[PDB]
This record gives C-alpha cells, structure tokens and sequence, in this order.
C-alpha cells in the first residue's frame, strides 16, 4: 500500500504493489482505489488510465533523430461517474482503502493483455536525455473532459509498475551440445562437447561449464575461451540480435594433437561488474536503482507469438580457439566454437 | 635539351602545396587510423550492433591506405619530379592501378554507405530481413571487389614512355598513358562516368530523400510510429539535415574538380589549345589533388565526429595514445 | 604540348 498524489493537491493515487506476478495465461490484475479532491476537480471527470508505452534506440539511427516509439495498450478508466460500467469484484486493498477512505475514493481495478511484453528497460549510456527506452508501464491521471490532453502537470500524477517474471515450477532438462571439427580439413576431425548443472538459475546462482576437449588431429593447442551472451531480439522491429556478452572468462588450456581433456569452468556474471554499456538489458527499472541483468525473457507456451515485443534469451559459447593451421594462430583464425542455451530468472 | 618536360612552376608555390599536402597527410593519417580504432573499440563499447560499423571501417580503411599510398608519389613525382620521373614503369602502372581501386573503393563505399543510410528509414524491415552480418561482409567484399576489378583497365592503359627528344635522354621516361587517344578516351570518359556520375546520382538522390523526409518529419512534429524526439527536434534534426546535405555538398565540392581535370585531359586538342591553358592545367592539378586529398580527410570528422558519442569514445581514444 | 600527367 503505497501513496502518490497529485502534486497540486488533487488526486492521491494509491497502488498495491509495483512489481506484478505472470501467472500461467494471465499475468496479475491491476487494482489501486484513488481519493481526489471531490470539489475542486469540477467540470473535469476523472478518466484515469493505464498505459502501456513502448520506445527503442537505433543507435545507429539516434544520432539523427530517436527510433520509432509506439504504445501497445492504453486503457481507460472515467473513476468518478462509473455508475453503469462496474467492475463487480473488490479488492482487499481497494476494501481497506475504502475504509480508510470516503467519497473522494474513486476506485480502479485493471486486466493485463496476457501476450504483451514484460517490464524491460535497456542500458543508456551517458547521452541520457532522461526517458528510458524499454517496455516501461505506466499509470496516468486524468481529471479532465474527454480530449482535454492539457498539461495540468502538478495536477495530474503519473506511476509506474511492473509485469515481472519468477521462476517456473517444474525445471528443465540437463543441456549439452557437441560437434566435431568443422575444421577438420585432414581426414581427422576434433570431436567437442559441453553440458551444465542446471537450465533455470536463480540470479547470482554460477554458471558451471561442465566441458571436454576431444582431439583426434595433428595440431592446434586450443586455447579455451568462455563468454556469456544474452540474445535481446526485438520482434516486431528490426530484429536486431544483441549479441552482447555479459561477463567473459578466458581459459589458458592447450589441446595436444590426439588427447583430451575434460574442466568444470564457475561463472556468475554481474550487473555493475559489467556496466556502463549501451545496448543491453537491464531489468526492469525503478526511478534509479540496482536492478539486476535482465532476467529471461520466456517464449510463448504455444509460441504463437510474434507481437512487438522485445524478448531476452541467454546463451553461453565454448570458444575452442586454436587455429594452428597458419602463420602462428591469427593467420587461420578458425576457433571452433559451439553454443549451449539456459535461462536466467529471479525466482522470488 | 630537355625542358619540353620541364613543368613550369613558382617555386614558392610549390612549397606551399607541398605543406598543404603534408598538414592533409599527417591529419588524415592520425585521425584515420584513430577513428578506425576508435570505432573498433565502439564495437566493443556500445556493443549491441554492428551494422553500418563495418561500412564506416571499410571507408576509414579506403581513406588511409589512399592517403599513405598516393601522397608520396603524388607529391614527388608530378608536383616535384616533374621531367626525369625515378620511379618505376610496371611500378607507375601499379600506381595509377592503386589510386583508381582507391578512388573507386570510396566513391562506391560512400555510395553504398548512404544507399543503408536510406534503406534504414525507407524500409525498416527490409534491412533486418537483409542485412546480417553476413550480408553486411559480403556486401563490403563485393564492393571492394567491384572497386579492384574496376581499376583493370587503367593497369592495361597507363603505359610509360621515354617520350624525350630522343630516345635516351637524361630523364625523359614519363610515366604518361601510353595506349591510343579514343582507347584513353574511352578509359577515361569510362572511369569518369563510373566512379562519379552514378555514385552523384545515387548519394545526391538517395539523401536528398533523407533530407525530405526528415524534413517532412521535422514539419510534421514541428507544431507537435510515432517516432518522436522531443528536444532534438530542433537540435538534433537539425544537426542532421545540416550533415546530410553537408555530405553531399561536401563530396561534390571535392570530387568534381579532379576527374573533371582528367577530362579535361581527355577531351584536349593540341591545335584547339596553346601553351597558356597548359601553365594552368599544371597548376590546376596541384588544386585538383590538392581538394581531392581533403576529401580523403574530410570524411572521417563527418562520419564520426558529427556525433558525440564517437566523439566521446574518440576522446577517449586520442586522449589515451596521448 | 599535351600534359603527359594524368
Ligand atoms: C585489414 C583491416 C582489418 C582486418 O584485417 O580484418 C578485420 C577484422 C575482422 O574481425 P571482426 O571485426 O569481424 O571481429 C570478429 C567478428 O565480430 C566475429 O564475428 C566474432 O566471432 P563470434 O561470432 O563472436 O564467434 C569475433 O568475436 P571475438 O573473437 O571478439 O569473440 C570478432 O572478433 O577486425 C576488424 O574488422 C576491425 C579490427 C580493428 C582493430
């Protein structure tokens, strides 16, 4: 139970919680009772409204202008004469409020869209210029006639919540990949594999890159290399792979011509370890905070869905640099490399 | 003697192109190659996309090698070394094979440079159903590729002549065209037409649409998808019509002139002309490399530092070597 | 006479 009110006295807006569950088809209600002013906003309905915003960099494109920002889902609430369109139900919240309350308390009491996106932002650099640029939510006030749009600005409050994720009930299965010498070039491919403990990972939880180096050629002392990506596709636009890596971990191993050779490689990749880069995913926002690396982003049960929405995925890659064939290593530049999928959520 | 190939120069004036030529090859060199690490670095500092980071390289990267190659013999030979010419005929032939690959790798690098520039606002699915990065790879190869198979015909043009009094002389090897006058007409009206007048055609038409439709934008939102950025739209919309019509005033300004003079070369009669316009043709090539040269350096400050951001990791950049 | 350079 929190309280924000508007800032020239008018309308105390009061919402439950700021971070929202998703449940299996929905993903949580939005509800919030609103005591006003019951005199001085005469003439001037209260038509409050949720608002789902969406923007984007193209930072390629930014130094001309911005990128193309769209909403994706803007409800609308008139509070105080809703007389015929009840809304049935009330909440516990809205219930203690209204005890805590009077005439002035106008309720509210919102329905998510269940395929939308979930409460991403993305990391700015230092050219600010003070909005963020992800999906960000947010819960405007307006006491006015229909199509007023005015900037009563003191006079109308704005919020923000939150559609976050938590870990899902059952997990995964044990992920691995392998493949042989795409390189192999004499007969005599270098077989390769890789696996890991868990797929789901609660945050600060490691990695634990569960490898073997599996050589049958006549070269190439592989210097092992690990990096941690995340995969921010962007759906509707352009779907622009972020290969970003969050927090690499190089490895100093050779691979002799004809032997083996098996590690176990710990990693937990960190936010402000790894900060101050555009073009990643952070979490979803507060004001400014220490929110975590963005955790993933789930694809559709029944994955028909290709909305605008920005989804976020991570994957690991087991850089099997070695490139002998050349001069000295940088003349081939093979490095055979495969990757291994995971997830990474805060379970709460 | 030998003075029918003494190119008679002021001098003083020489030495003042020469110091032109010398001030446009140290900042063209440092700011080049700087901006080239500068940007590779910008891949691993803003670190979400390169899409038009390997274009901008490949151009910083036609800019350098130009300067460094051409400059030197360029300034020897013909502004200095007039008649006795010390450097090579194959050695010549190749030369005049390098500045036209070079010349060409920018002229349809910055061609296809602003063909992505329009295809990111015209159609802004078409490049994420194109353009990956193994799209953009071989979309650079290919221009690059085009841009040396191009440059052929003046490696079987350019010839080389001891074209003195006599035979043997003292200097009298000049490394002039040596094929037919319609064959280097040809060569040259084709290497003219080439490597400017659709590349003109293309960057001038493809921004000036940029140009319309940020300024219809611009007007649109004058008054106030949506697409809108609220405190650049006075500034940094203005900083980009500024610089899309600066490119391209920019390149015309500075191409126009040189190979303008290689036609003048080309559509030249010995009877039609006497020995005045001759004086200022010598001193109008050194204006013509002198223009083409700063548009070898210009580039890169309008590419980069245009915006901040490259200006800040630049910097960064010029500040840690020193 | 012709400018040799080009
Ligand atoms: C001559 C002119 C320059 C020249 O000789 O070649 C260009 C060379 C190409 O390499 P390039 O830039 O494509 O850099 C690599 C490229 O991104 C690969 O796709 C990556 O592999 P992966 O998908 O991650 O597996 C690799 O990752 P990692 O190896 O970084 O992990 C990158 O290093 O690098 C430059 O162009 C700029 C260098 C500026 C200095």
């Amino acid at each position: 139970v929190f309280k924000k009110a508007s800032p020239n006295g008018k309308l105390t807006v009061y919402l439950g919680k700021r971070d929202f569950v998703d449940h299996i088809d929905l993903v949580d209600p939005v509800d919030g009772v609103v005591l006003v002013d019951p005199e001085y906003l005469k003439e001037r309905r209260v038509y409050v409204t949720l608002t789902v915003a969406f923007r984007y960099g193209r930072e390629d494109l930014d130094v001309l202008g911005l990128t193309f920002r769209k909403d994706l889902f803007v409800a609308n609430v008139q509070s105080f004469p809703p007389a015929p369109e009840d809304k049935k139900p009330l909440t516990r919240l809205q219930e203690r409020l209204i005890k805590k309350l009077g005439e002035h308390a106008y309720p509210f009491t919102f329905e998510i869209p269940p395929n939308l996106p979930s409460s991403v932002t993305l990391q700015p650099g230092p050219e600010d210029t003070g909005k963020a640029l992800g999906v960000d939510y947010e819960v405007k006030a307006f006491v006015a006639e229909n199509l007023e749009e005015k900037i009563h600005k003191r006079n109308s409050v704005r919020l923000v919540i939150r559609k976050v994720q938590y870990a899902p009930e059952r997990p995964g299965p044990q992920p691995t990949a392998e493949t042989t010498r795409q390189f192999l070039m004499s007969d005599k491919p270098l077989h390769l594999e890789a696996s890991l403990d868990k797929e789901i990972y609660y945050h600060g939880e490691p990695i634990s890159v569960n490898v073997h180096v599996t050589n049958n050629t006549n070269k190439t002392v592989k210097k092992i290399k690990i990096s941690v990506r995340q995969y921010a596709d962007i759906v509707l636009f352009n779907t622009a792979q972020y290969k970003v890596p969050v927090a690499m971990e190089e490895a100093d191993d050779t691979v002799a011509p004809s032997s083996t050779f098996s590690k176990v490689y710990t990693l937990t990749p960190f936010l402000a370890n790894n900060r101050e880069k555009r073009g990643l995913a952070l979490d979803g926002k507060l004001k400014h905070e220490d929110t975590n690396l963005a955790s993933s982003t789930l694809l559709r049960e029944g994955a028909n869905r290709e909305i605008l929405g920005i989804i976020v995925s991570y994957k690991v890659k087991v850089k099997l640099v070695v490139s002998r064939g050349g001069l000295l290593g940088d003349l081939a530049s093979s490095d055979v490399a495969v990757e291994l999928p995971f997830t990474l959520m805060h379970p709460k | 003697p030998s003075s029918e190939l003494d190119v008679n120069t002021d001098i003083y004036s020489k030495v003042l192109v020469t110091a032109v030529y010398l001030a446009l090859f140290v900042v063209g060199t440092v700011g080049n190659t700087v901006t080239a690490f500068t940007l590779a670095r910008k891949k691993s500092l803003q670190s979400l996309q390169s899409t038009v980071h390997y274009h901008l390289g490949s151009l910083a990267l036609s800019d350098l090698l130009t300067l460094l190659l051409a400059m030197p013999v360029e300034l020897y030979n013909f502004i200095w070394v007039h008649h006795p010419w010390a450097f090579g005929d194959a050695g010549c032939r190749g030369y005049y094979f390098l500045r036209d690959a070079c010349t060409y790798a920018t002229a349809l690098n910055v061609a296809s440079l602003s063909v992505e520039r329009y295809l990111a606002i015209c159609h802004p699915f078409k490049a994420k159903t194109l353009m990956s990065r193994s799209r953009t790879k071989k979309f650079i190869s290919a221009i690059w590729l085009a841009s040396a198979l191009l440059a052929v015909p003046m490696l079987f043009t350019m010839g080389e002549q001891n074209r003195s009094a006599d035979g043997q002389h003292a200097g009298g090897l000049v490394c002039t065209p040596t094929i037919h006058t319609a064959t280097v007409k040809v060569v040259i009206q084709v290497n003219t037409f080439m490597s400017f007048i659709f590349p003109m055609v293309v960057i001038s038409v493809l921004n000036t649409i940029i140009a319309n439709k940020l300024t219809v934008m611009v007007r649109q939102a004058a008054e106030q998808f949506s697409m809108a950025i609220e405190p650049g739209r006075v500034q940094a919309l203005r900083h980009g019509v500024r610089v899309l019509r600066a490119v391209v005033i920019a390149f015309v300004v500075c191409w126009l002139p040189y190979h303008v003079r290689r036609l003048m070369f080309c559509y030249i009669s010995d009877e039609q002309w006497t020995p005045f316009l001759y004086d200022f043709y010598h001193y109008f090539y050194m204006v013509t490399n002198a223009l083409f040269y700063v548009s070898s350096t210009i580039n890169p400050i309008l590419y980069n530092l245009v915006s901040a951001n490259f200006r800040h990791i630049f910097l960064a950049t010029l500040a840690c070597l020193c | 006479r012709r400018p040799y350079i080009l």
